[PDB]
């Protein structure tokens, strides 16, 4: 069983200068807090320790970008960062990362507010991109995309009882996780531009994720 | 380490 | 509307040494078969001429990929190419390629042959990829978006109609696009390695769909 | 050029 109530309730246990540094310093904070989410998914921590870091380690990034998209709809053209920090369409775009912000902007945190797309689905992509049954060395690739299917067959018997007149709703839900995906490789680009020149601090934990 | 030592 | 039956129509309409020269031949060939494919999809035509140029060159990529992968469930353990020739897991990493080739194996095509994706299911996601939203430049997105809610509803209707007892077939397939998108950013950056070292003849479609 | 001759 994958019950929507205690995705939800994972989702509501972990909410709350230059702009690189900032982002940095964002994406090394919420990665702890990020598995505290995880540890309260259904089933995630009855999985093997070490596909528990497989899923985390192939999944940080776009579940990271999901939460500050979701998190960034009542902010008007911009991104709302971790930190406290807003950045818009012109700081980023003196910061270099201009292109990928106006992506983050019309293909995520745009549709995201469009759709009102709500925590308990929000939750619910987070919990199917961190049940990745295509992430390298999974010891039992099935029990994860099994949990998968769980996960995403409560969504829509949610989203067909929460929203009946919307039936391509769950669809709609589904098919974000592409521009998600890009996304994320790009954003993950900018991360090691901003690591490997040094211009930018990388505190410990964000550096074990971009590390082997 | 530091992924492994927060998970348990 | 959006009947399956013509997208299949569609599917069923157009089909027929060095691995990397192999791959650069193949793809030009299969470039104006796309062409052909995409004009009998419903109501693709119908949209302005230069929408279409953005659908077609934001999508050829993923929309060939998804091609021969499907086309290669019946190959061991290998891929087999427009051209004919067949890439196993020894030529693909003497090619420099192997990475590249074990995700599309792992991730598409055994994904594809195990769940036994049909053509008309292959179809509708290839219709879903080409009825992209979030191409940049499109005149009219929401039309485009719209069209996209038609393909997936007449998918969702075809697989509870042909596959009643797999509830989770139609988020399955959905589910394989996220990583067609990156699979098909890792084809594409392959390509302009082939490319910029010149040690690839480039044909003028793909030229021109490598160009901006 | 090619891709808008084909289309028409
Ligand atoms: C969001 C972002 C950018 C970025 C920021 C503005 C505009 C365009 C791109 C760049 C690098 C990393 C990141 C990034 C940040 C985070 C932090 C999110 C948070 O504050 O919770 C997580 C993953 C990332 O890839
Ligand atoms: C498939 C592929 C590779 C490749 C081949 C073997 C193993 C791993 C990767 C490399 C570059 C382009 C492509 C590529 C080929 C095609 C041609 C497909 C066809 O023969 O119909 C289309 C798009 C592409 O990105």
């Amino acid at each position: 069983d994958m019950p929507v109530e205690r995705i939800l309730e994972a989702e509501l246990a972990v909410e709350p200068n230059d702009p690189v540094t900032n982002i940095c310093q964002a994406a090394d904070k919420q990665l702890f807090t990020l598995v505290e989410w995880a540890k309260r998914i259904p089933h995630f921590s009855e999985l093997p320790l070490d596909d528990q870091v497989i899923l985390l380690r192939a999944g940080w990034n776009e579940l990271l970008i999901a939460s500050f998209s979701h998190r960034s709809i009542a902010v008007k053209d911009g991104i709302l960062l971790a930190t406290g920090l807003h950045v818009h369409r012109n700081s980023a775009h003196s910061a270099g990362v201009g292109a990928i912000f106006d992506r983050v902007l019309t293909e995520l945190v745009s549709k995201m507010r469009d759709m009102q797309m709500d925590k308990t689905e929000l939750g619910c992509l987070r919990a199917i991109v961190l049940f990745n049954p295509d992430s390298k060395g999974l010891s039992n690739p099935a029990e994860v995309e099994a949990l998968r299917e769980k996960v995403y067959a409560s969504l829509e018997a949610y989203c067909k009882h929460k929203y009946p007149e919307q039936p391509g709703r769950f669809a709609k839900l589904l098919l974000r996780l592409p521009a998600l995906r890009s996304i994320g490789l790009k954003c993950l680009e900018h991360l090691f531009f901003f690591k490997l020149i040094g211009d930018t601090p990388i505190d410990t934990f964000l550096m074990e994720m971009l590390e082997a | 380490k530091i992924l492994h030592r927060l998970l348990q």
